[PDB]
């Protein structure tokens, strides 16, 4: 009974810090470097393979400054984190189309500065 | 389920209702170029890869071939024959260009046509709607000029949409038209229904204006690639990329610089996007493409020299026109696997100071470049090479690569496919055994207690008798007395057995090298039978038991033979394909998919199932039809009803339903007639059918009160009865219908006097068309009535022999190759020779004494002991006795020197290879 | 929707490893015992970060093993229902269409499919279209999808999505 909708989550998610697909990629990737170097090693699970291409694909960010910057410019707003990170990793292109994604950002905060706020997400990807 | 009720009753072929797409009739334009359409994308377009024609009818063309498929289309999609039909008793208008298999390819691209014709019609629709509603916009306010982000759908883009004559370039024309109008659709479908990414950012924030600055449109740069100069002369203009710049500067693009990054995107992206680019690319890549490969971790120690992938482990600057069969399949397996990654791409790597290394990118930017030293063309020169290498590089490379390996990758599971259709038609092209009938099939087991099954079938293949041989397995020769004592009292069993039930041929299963001497045993027995003239003689035959293997486990052989325990079942098997193959081969393939378990091609695995099980299901049609198939055997035999589904025109489903008649009214199929008058059969199924089904008018007697016809068992079809009742008149020089026709049969010797030349005019006078080949059929069959056109049987080989008993192929049993044999003695001449060993696949290997060790060996005993396991490589291999010289020396298994490997690649990357292994080391 | 959380294991050592690298192999054993499984608590976990600290392990009395509370800082990938998330179309058919959210498998369901959208068994590709054929999905495409549903099989939750919603497609 946890879901965007309502936003009533367990204790875990309200300890818990979220992380966008780009730090994820990021990390992962990080993590497959250190493992390769590692020798007589139980390789890497296909399921990380998978996911691992996944979110490579689809990262909207490409470098950690970018990354940094776009963190300390949603970190400025009143926003909590499933939000934050919601409309990090899908990247609404207008206004309506975020409306629409997360219905809990309706009706919390005003249009022009989420325009505001859409367009620099888009200005940050390069 | 009432489909099956629907295609029962309905009056086309089975397979042609079974079709994905329905089969519609085709007028002559659409037959024209669809006849083109297929011969240009089926016959006459080599591939890329080097693909040896697999044509084995054969005992490429020319532009004569389109009328001929054209003639096939319309005898398909109007006529509705069937590829057998056409192919037997059409012959005048598809051959010699077209065979039963080409006519097949044909009817597999009229398949594709259809598709893509389809689709073309899909988008015409969407064009045109886009077409209409963008002028809504025009029609409101023709005074104002269309943004520059509205582009003019103006026919020339619906022309090229009806210029497409493939599905890659369809795709390039559908993403040219979203790259543009996609984002206006949606708003499109709510005005006419009403009535009745990354690019989207640069066109909000008007980049697109600029782009249309920076010296030419896509169409125009893909001409200049097109002829390969500057067929367009790029317009240059006063203010810098800067100066530009700064008027599109918004809060989306701040920087000056970061105009221009929107900017060169619009243009590299929309060069990428344009068909005229796409297709000239797409041609390039198919003739300068090259493949490297460079293992992975994983692959540096799992492909070994025994890997499949051993001799592409290293590839660089390898063109895709080298790759040959199922090379790249491979290729593709071992990436599969994460052995090694793939790269297709057009220029040479690692090859820096070649002659002309100048890479595809560096030709064409001067297609796109102002040959010009003012300050301000530099820089939009700079502005104009950034796009192109952003469109090459980040679009069309990835693109067409993919493009390219998909290609390449169909055409080597083709070639398998291909192997697994020529597989199956050897098989199913030998024809029953002919003694120089009653045939005894026996069985055995690997293992040594098991007992050895004798089976007995007779004419039509049904088990009379069967012979029980505990200890047949067992040598004659064996030093223990009570052993030759069990041995000897099986041969005279099978000595009485033979005797009295006197059968015309032996077959035993080639399990293993064991057969061999089971073969000696029985034809041993034979020939004291022979010797006293108390029997003639009864030939010895060696059969494969694979297919016997598979009737052994399937369910099918339970039901007949509930008693009779799994070896006895592969006895009848064995006895029953030596009596005809093809009824065997049927009946054990069923539709439960068995038929894929049968070992066609290694990697027939790795191929589409639906390509190629329709690919050996067309062998069974064409040699059924050939062959033909007998109703009334059918009905007494039921094993032998599988054949019927097979034949033209009926499928599986008419198949069945015309026994379920023929047995509801406790009757025969005494004429082709009765198929109509008594079963029901439409005309269009008749026409197919009614040539390929024989009738046993011998067998009928005069049990059949009803008129009975001589020609119903010939290949002559129906149609031409009046024809061969006029040959068989002509030929005794008659100056009646019945009396003739019977008379020739008895004496066709006179059917040579005829002069068929004259006759064909005849018919062709009173509009006929020609019939010169129809003629000379009818002659035949009045000759020899359903004469057998499959092979003589023949014993197999030595080749195939070494190979049925071992299990053993050239690519897997190769000299060089390191192997697995077990000590079982020395070989001896005190004085030795070697060290005698048995492989796990039957071979006797041999060790000489020199090759027993790196260094001088005194006495080969204490090496070795009896039983053994040394690691030898093979040096020779003697198929006939199934002997393989062997050597186990340190130094040759290392093969430093690498003379035992198999042979790599010629563009194998040793500098790679030598590099890996060196900071390995490190 | 991937996250990072703390979370705690607990690993039993042979007293083979009570040497001088026994905290290492305790990281190492920790790494091949959590990495790769599911939980449908915690979702997915997808690597392990880092580690907090080693606790003081015990000697189980009798048993020769000891036993280490592991507290670890791991990613974890656990959807909702409700959630719209980017998905990788892997196999396409009749019956529907089959997408890959990291690990997760999906399937869509002709209910959750605008009316638009129509099987077409016809096409050589088989995939969603419409009339008008403005959004065409096929094998590898990138889709917005609506988790609707979470169930839970052999420690692997499986997830059913949608695409009902406006502005869900094929961008």
């Amino acid at each position: 009974e946890e879901d965007a909708s309502q936003l009533i989550f367990p204790k875990e998610f309200e300890t818990a810090e979220t992380l966008l697909n780009s730090e994820v990629h990021m990390l992962l990737e990080h993590r497959k470097q250190q493992n390769e170097s590692a020798e007589d090693e139980q390789e890497l699970s296909e399921v990380f393979m998978k996911t691992l291409n996944y979110t490579a694909r689809f990262s909207r960010f490409k470098n950690r400054e970018t990354i940094a910057s776009v963190r300390s410019l949603l970190l400025q707003k009143k926003l909590h984190k499933f939000e934050l990170a919601c409309l990090a990793n899908l990247c609404p292109e207008t206004a309506e189309e975020s409306k629409a994604l997360i219905p809990s950002l309706e009706g919390r905060f005003e249009d022009e500065e989420l325009q505001q706020i859409l367009d620099d997400i888009q200005t940050k990807r390069s | 389920t009432d489909q099956d009720n629907e295609i029962r009753a309905t009056d086309l072929p089975e397979r042609f209702q079974l079709r994905s797409i329905p089969v519609k009739g085709a007028e002559d334009d659409e037959l024209e170029e669809e006849a083109d359409w297929i011969y240009r994308n089926a016959f006459a377009t080599p591939t890329i890869s080097l693909q040896e024609s697999c044509d084995y009818l054969d005992r490429r063309k020319g532009p004569s071939t389109i009328q001929k498929i054209k003639e096939a289309l319309g005898f398909m999609r109007n006529q509705h024959f069937e590829v057998p039909f056409i192919a037997f008793y059409r012959k005048e208008y598809v051959e010699p260009e077209l065979h039963i298999n080409d006519l097949w390819r044909v009817w597999q691209w009229d398949e594709k046509w259809t598709q893509l014709r389809i689709r073309k019609e899909n988008l015409t629709r969407l064009f045109e709607k886009m077409q209409a509603y963008q002028y809504e916009q025009i029609s409101a306010d023709p005074d104002k000029p269309l943004a520059d982000g509205i582009r003019a759908l103006d026919t020339t883009d619906m022309e090229r949409l009806k210029d497409v004559q493939s599905m890659d370039e369809l795709k390039d024309v559908y993403n040219h038209f979203l790259l543009y109008y996609g984002r206006d659709i949606p708003k499109m479908q709510n005005a006419a229904k009403a009535s009745r990414d990354m690019y989207t950012i640069c066109q909000s924030a008007g980049l697109d204006g600029l782009a249309k600055k920076f010296g030419l449109t896509p169409e125009q740069f893909g001409e200049n690639l097109r002829d390969s100069y500057q067929r367009h002369e790029t317009e240059q203009f006063p203010a810098e990329p800067l100066e530009l710049a700064k008027d599109y500067v918004c809060s989306q693009f701040p920087t000056p610089e970061a105009v221009l990054e929107g900017a060169r995107y619009m243009v590299a992206l929309q060069i990428a996007r344009e068909p005229l680019v796409r297709q000239v690319l797409r041609q390039t890549f198919q003739e300068r493409a090259k493949l490297n490969i460079t293992p992975t971790k994983k692959g540096r120690k799992d492909v070994d020299e025994a890997h499949y992938a051993y001799s592409f482990k290293y590839l660089k600057n390898k063109p895709v026109k080298e790759l040959r069969d199922d090379q790249f399949l491979k290729i593709c397996l071992a990436e599969d696997e994460g052995l090694l990654t793939t790269d297709i791409s057009i220029d040479l790597k690692g090859v820096e100071g070649y002659g002309n290394d100048q890479t595809y990118f560096e030709e064409i930017k001067q297609f796109y470049y102002r040959d010009e030293f003012s300050h301000q063309v530099q820089e939009w020169n700079r502005q104009r090479t950034m796009a192109i290498e952003r469109a090459l590089q980040q679009f069309l490379y990835v693109q067409m690569a993919k493009e390219l390996k998909n290609k390449l990758l169909a055409e080597a599971k083709e070639y398998v496919i291909k192997a697994c259709s020529r597989k199956l038609y050897n098989w199913l092209r030998v024809a029953p055994y002919r003694p120089d009938i009653r045939v005894l099939g026996i069985a055995f087991s690997s293992a040594r207690d098991h007992p050895v099954f004798c089976a007995l079938v007779n004419g039509e293949g049904e088990v009379t008798d069967f012979l029980r041989l505990p200890h047949f397995t067992k040598r004659r020769t064996a030093w223990r007395e009570e052993e030759r004592e069990k041995k000897a009292q099986d041969i005279e069993t099978l000595k009485k057995f033979l005797l009295n039930k006197k059968p015309h041929v032996v077959t035993v299963a080639g399990e293993n090298r064991d057969a061999q001497m089971l073969i000696e045993d029985v034809k041993r027995i034979v020939h004291e039978l022979d010797q006293g003239q108390q029997l003639s003689s009864i030939g010895v035959e060696l059969v494969d038991n694979e297919l016997a293997i598979l009737y052994m486990n399937s369910k099918k052989s339970e039901a007949e033979f509930r008693d009779y325990p799994p070896v006895l079942r592969q006895a009848v098997s064995l006895a029953r394909r030596i009596q005809d193959p093809l009824i065997e081969f049927a009946q054990v393939c069923s539709s439960d998919e068995d038929i894929l378990c049968l070992k066609f091609h290694p990697l027939q695995e790795h191929v589409v199932k639906e390509e190629l099980l329709n690919a050996l299901y067309c062998e069974f049609i064409n040699r059924v039809n050939e062959v033909g198939v007998d109703v009334n055997r059918a009905i007494a035999h039921p094993y032998s009803q599988a054949l019927i589904q097979y034949v033209c025109g009926l499928g599986p489903r008419k198949g069945t339903h015309l026994l379920k008649i023929l047995k509801q009214n406790n009757t025969r199929l005494e004429s082709r007639t009765q198929l109509v008058t008594m079963c029901h059969m439409g005309p269009k199924v008749f026409m197919n059918c009614a040539g390929f089904l024989k009738i046993d008018t011998a067998s009928l007697g005069d049990s059949t009160d009803s008129y009975i016809e001589v020609l119903d068992g010939s290949r002559v079809h129906p149609e031409t009865y009046e024809w061969a009742r006029k040959m068989a008149v002509d030929a005794l020089e008659y100056d009646n219908p019945a009396g003739a026709l019977e008379e020739i049969l008895e004496n066709p010797e006179r059917l040579k006097d005829l002069d068929l030349d004259a006759f064909a005019e005849e018919l062709e006078r009173q509009g006929y068309g020609d019939k010169h080949i129809t003629l000379y059929d009818i002659r035949a069959e009045l000759s020899c009535r359903y004469k057998d056109l499959r092979t003589a049987y023949r014993s197999p080989n030595t080749e195939e022999i070494f190979n049925m008993l071992t299990k053993e192929t050239p690519e897997t049993f190769y000299i060089g190759k390191l192997i697995i044999c077990n000590v079982t003695g020395i070989a001896h001449r005190g004085q030795a020779i070697g060290v005698k060993t048995r492989l796990d696949n039957g071979v006797t290997g041999f060790i000489p004494t020199k090759f027993l060790s790196d260094k001088v060996v005194k006495r080969p005993e204490e090496r070795v002991k009896v039983g053994m396991t040394v690691h030898c490589r093979i040096m020779k291999i003697d198929i006939e006795k199934f002997s393989a010289d062997l050597t186990c020396r340190t130094s040759d298994l290392m093969d430093r020197n690498n003379e035992w490997k198999l042979p790599k690649d010629t563009y194998y990357d040793f500098d790679a290879e030598a590099a890996d292994h060196k900071q390995e080391e490190d | 929707m991937f996250y990072h959380i703390s979370l705690e294991h607990e690993i039993l050592l042979h007293p083979r490893y009570f040497g001088p690298n026994l905290l290492n192999t305790v990281k190492q054993k920790l790494f091949t015992e959590v990495e790769g499984t599911c939980t449908g608590k915690y979702g997915f976990v997808i690597a392990v970060t880092t580690i907090d600290n080693i606790g003081a392990g015990v000697i189980q009395p009798g048993r020769g093993f000891v036993l280490y509370p592991v507290k670890y800082k791991a990613i974890v990938f656990r959807p909702f229902k409700g959630e719209v998330v980017d998905a990788v179309v892997t196999q396409v058919n009749k019956v529907g269409l089959f997408t890959e959210i990291g690990p997760m498998s999906c399937f869509i369901s002709r209910h959750s499919i605008p009316s638009e959208m129509e099987f077409d068994p016809n096409s050589n590709p088989p995939c969603y279209k419409t009339m008008d054929e403005d959004i065409v999905i096929q094998q590898d495409d990138e889709i917005r999808l609506k988790i609707v549903g979470t169930r839970v099989d052999k420690n692997d939750i499986f997830a059913i999505g949608s695409l009902m919603d406006d502005y869900l497609g094929l961008v």
